[PDB]
C-alpha cells in the first residue's frame, strides 16, 4: 500500500546513531518536539562520496559527516571561549518561551504594533556565561541564545583555530559552485530546547556543528504556499507566520501538505543548508548547551541566459522584488497588502 | 531586462544588518 | 434624512430637455435600461463656462453644449455618409445581443477557452447600410455597430466637414493640458439598444455625439476596486466583468458599492471621458440609430517629481504594470494569477 | 526610478491595434 509505504519512508531523522567506544546513543527520540507533519531524512555522506558533491551542486541539503571542517573548534566550550573568544560585545537574545523568532530592527518602524517576544542584550562572553550560570543557579525559566558574528575581536587561540579550519575543502566548494564572497561566521550558543523557527535565508550556508546536537527540518523552496511567511517589509521577513506548536489550519491551510527533510547533527557534522531552503532548528530538550558555527556565502549571479520555466527560489526572488518594489513605488509599506489584494480580488483568485 | 530586474536577489540573513 | 438627501441626488441623468422650436422631449426615461445602482448627473456647461475649464483641468467628465466640435457633421446620416464616406473597409461587429463587449485578438492567444459572443466583419459602407436595411425587413433580432477609425479614403466632402471642424477649441485643450498627439478618430454608428460594456480607455477623450442619442454612464477610476476588469493579458483587458444586467455579486460583491456618474448626449453636445475613467455607452431604446465620431489623444507625461499619496490612476497604472512584467518574467501569462494568490494568501489578504 | 517604471503608461483604447 502506498500509503504505507509513505509513512515509512517518513522515518524522520532515523535510528541515533551509536557513538565510539560504545558511549551509548548518541540522543534519543524523546529529546525531539513533536510537530504535526511528515518528515523524510536527509542524507549523511561522505565528502568524497559522488552523491554528496551532487546534492551541493543541484542545491539539496546534505550532511557531510567528515569534512573536518571545524576541526579546531570542536575542542571548543564555555571555559575555553570565555578564556579565548575575547571582550567584544556578544549579541545575546532573552526569552520567555523556546521560539526565538528573528525580527529585523531595521524594519520595526514601519510595523508599530509589533512587539518582538524576545530581546537582544549586548554583553561580554564572561556575563553571558554569568548569565547563564545564575538562571541555573535560580533556575530560573528564562531562555537565552548567543547570536554573534565572529569578528577581529577574537583571542589568538580563537584566530588559531580559525586556521586549522579545512579551508582547502570549502574554498573549491565556494568557487566549483560559482559563489560569492564569505560574509560572515555565524557563532550560535544556545540552551537545551531552543528553538530557531523556520525561515529561509538569502545565502548558501555550510552548518558546522561544535558542541551538542540540533535538529533541522527543512522544507524545499517550492513549499513557500505551505510557510507563509511575513511580509517582506516586515520586521519578521523571511520568517515562517505559522506556529509550528500550534498550526492555524484556518490561517494556513497549506500547512497540512507540508513535508520536511530532517536530520540530527552532531559535533564534526556539516550541514549544507541551500539558499532559500526553509529550515527549523532546535537544541535537542535535556541536551545541554549547543554550539554551532555556521559559513554564509552570498549565492552565485544570476545566469546570462535564463532557462523555463523558472525554478521555485526564482519565484520566491520575484514575489520578494514586487514587493520590495510596490512598496518604494507607494512610498508606504502598509500600502502594499492593499494594492495586491484590489489586484487579484474577482480578477485572479 | 526586467525578468533580470526581478530576478536579482538579496543577501538578508538571519542576522541583523 | 442624508439617506433621503442621496436618494435625490442620484437624479440619474435629470429630466429630458426640450428640443427648440417646442419638438417635444428629446428622449424619454424609458428608453434607458434599468441597473442596480445609483448615478449622480455629469454636469452640462458651455465651454466658455470657467467651470467646464476646471473640470477638464481636474481630469473630471462633462458634457460641452456649445464647442460645434463636429458642427460640419451635424448632417450626416445614412444616406449623406454612404455617397461620400468612401469605399475603403469598414471594421462592423455582429452580436446576437446587446451587449458588444470588446475584445483585442492579438490576446485571443493565450486565452483558447475564450469565445467572443461578437463577430467583426470588414465591409464596404453600402453593405454596411445593405446589411443594415435586410435586418430591419426581414425583422431579424441580428445587432450590428459599426466601429471604425477614419482615414486617408474618405471622400472630398467628409474631408471638407472634417476642415470644418472646431479645431481652434480642441487644439487649445490639447495644449492647456499637456496631452499627447490626437491617435485617431473612431466613427460609431450603432443600432438602438446597442450597448458597449463598461471599460476604461488609456487616452483622454472628447465624445462628440452626432445623431441620435446616447446615455453614457461613468466611473471614476477609485472604482476600480467595483468594477473587477479581466486579467491584463486576457483579450478582454480594461472592460469589466461585471454583467451590468445581471450582477454577480458573489464573485463581485464591492459592485454594490458603484456608484456612477451619467449624462445622455445628444446632436451637437461633446463629452469629455477623462483617461482611465470607466464608462457604459448605450444607444437609446427605440431611438433609432446613434452616430458619433470620438477624439484620442495621448495623455500628458508622467511628471517629473511624483508627488504622495498616489491618485488612483497612478496605482491603476502601477497594477497593469505589474501584470505585465509578471507576465514577462514568468514566460507564460497564465502563471500570473497563480504567483499572486500565493504572495498574498494568508500574506496580505 | 523603478517608481517612474511602474507608472509608465500605455496607450490601449476600445478598438484593434
Ligand atoms: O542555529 C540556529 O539555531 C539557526 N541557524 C540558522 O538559521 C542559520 O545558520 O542560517
Ligand atoms: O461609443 C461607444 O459605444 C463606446 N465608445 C467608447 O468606448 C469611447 O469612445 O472611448
Ligand atoms: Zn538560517
Ligand atoms: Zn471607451
Amino acid at each position: 500500500m502506498a500509503a504505507t509505504a509513505a509513512e515509512a519512508v517518513a522515518s524522520g531523522s532515523g535510528e541515533p546513531r551509536e557513538e565510539a567506544g560504545a558511549l551509548g546513543p548518541a540522543w534519543d527520540e524523546s529529546q525531539l518536539r513533536s510537530y504535526s507533519f511528515p518528515t523524510r531524512p536527509i542524507p549523511r555522506l561522505s565528502q568524497s562520496d559522488p552523491r554528496a558533491e551532487e546534492l551541493i551542486e543541484n542545491e539539496e541539503p546534505v550532511v557531510l559527516t567528515d569534512t573536518n571542517l571545524v576541526y579546531p573548534a570542536l575542542k571548543w566550550d564555555l571555559e575555553y571561549l570565555q578564556e579565548n573568544i575575547g571582550n567584544g560585545d556578544f549579541s545575546v537574545y532573552s526569552a520567555s518561551t523556546h521560539k526565538f523568532l528573528y525580527y529585523d530592527e531595521k524594519k520595526m518602524a514601519n510595523f508599530q504594533n509589533f512587539k518582538p517576544r524576545s530581546n537582544r542584550e549586548e554583553m561580554k562572553f564572561h556575563e553571558f556565561v554569568e548569565k547563564l550560570q545564575d538562571i541555573q543557579q535560580r533556575g530560573g525559566e528564562e531562555r537565552l541564545y548567543l547570536q554573534q558574528t565572529l569578528n577581529d575581536t577574537v583571542g589568538r587561540k580563537i584566530v588559531m583555530d580559525f586556521l586549522g579550519f579545512n579551508w582547502n575543502w570549502i574554498n573549491k566548494q565556494q568557487g566549483k559552485r560559482g559563489w560569492g564572497q564569505l560574509t560572515s561566521n555565524l557563532l550560535l550558543i544556545g540552551m537545551e530546547g531552543n528553538v530557531t523557527p523556520a525561515h529561509y535565508d538569502e545565502q548558501q550556508n555550510f552548518f558546522a556543528q561544535i558542541k551538542g546536537y540540533k535538529r533541522c527540518i527543512l522544507f524545499p523552496p517550492d513549499q513557500f504556499e505551505c510557510l507563509y511567511p511575513y511580509p517582506v517589509h516586515h520586521p519578521c521577513d523571511r520568517q515562517s507566520q505559522v506556529d509550528f506548536d500550534n498550526p492555524d489550519y484556518e490561517r494556513f491551510p497549506n500547512f497540512q501538505n507540508v513535508v520536511g527533510y530532517e536530520t540530527v547533527v552532531g559535533p564534526g557534522d556539516v550541514l549544507y543548508i541551500p539558499m532559500y531552503w526553509w529550515h527549523h532548528i532546535e537544541s535537542l530538550l535535556n541536551g545541554g548547551i549547543t554550539i554551532t558555527v555556521n559559513f554564509w556565502y552570498k549565492g552565485a549571479p544570476t545566469p546570462k541566459r535564463i532557462e523555463y520555466p523558472l525554478k521555485a527560489h526564482q519565484k520566491v526572488a520575484i514575489m520578494r522584488n514586487i514587493e520590495k518594489m510596490l512598496g518604494e513605488a507607494l512610498g508606504n509599506p502598509q500600502e502594499v497588502g492593499p494594492l495586491l489584494n484590489t489586484m487579484i480580488k474577482g480578477r485572479y483568485n | 531586462e526586467v525578468v533580470k530586474l526581478l530576478l536579482e536577489h538579496g543577501a538578508d540573513v538571519l542576522a541583523q544588518d
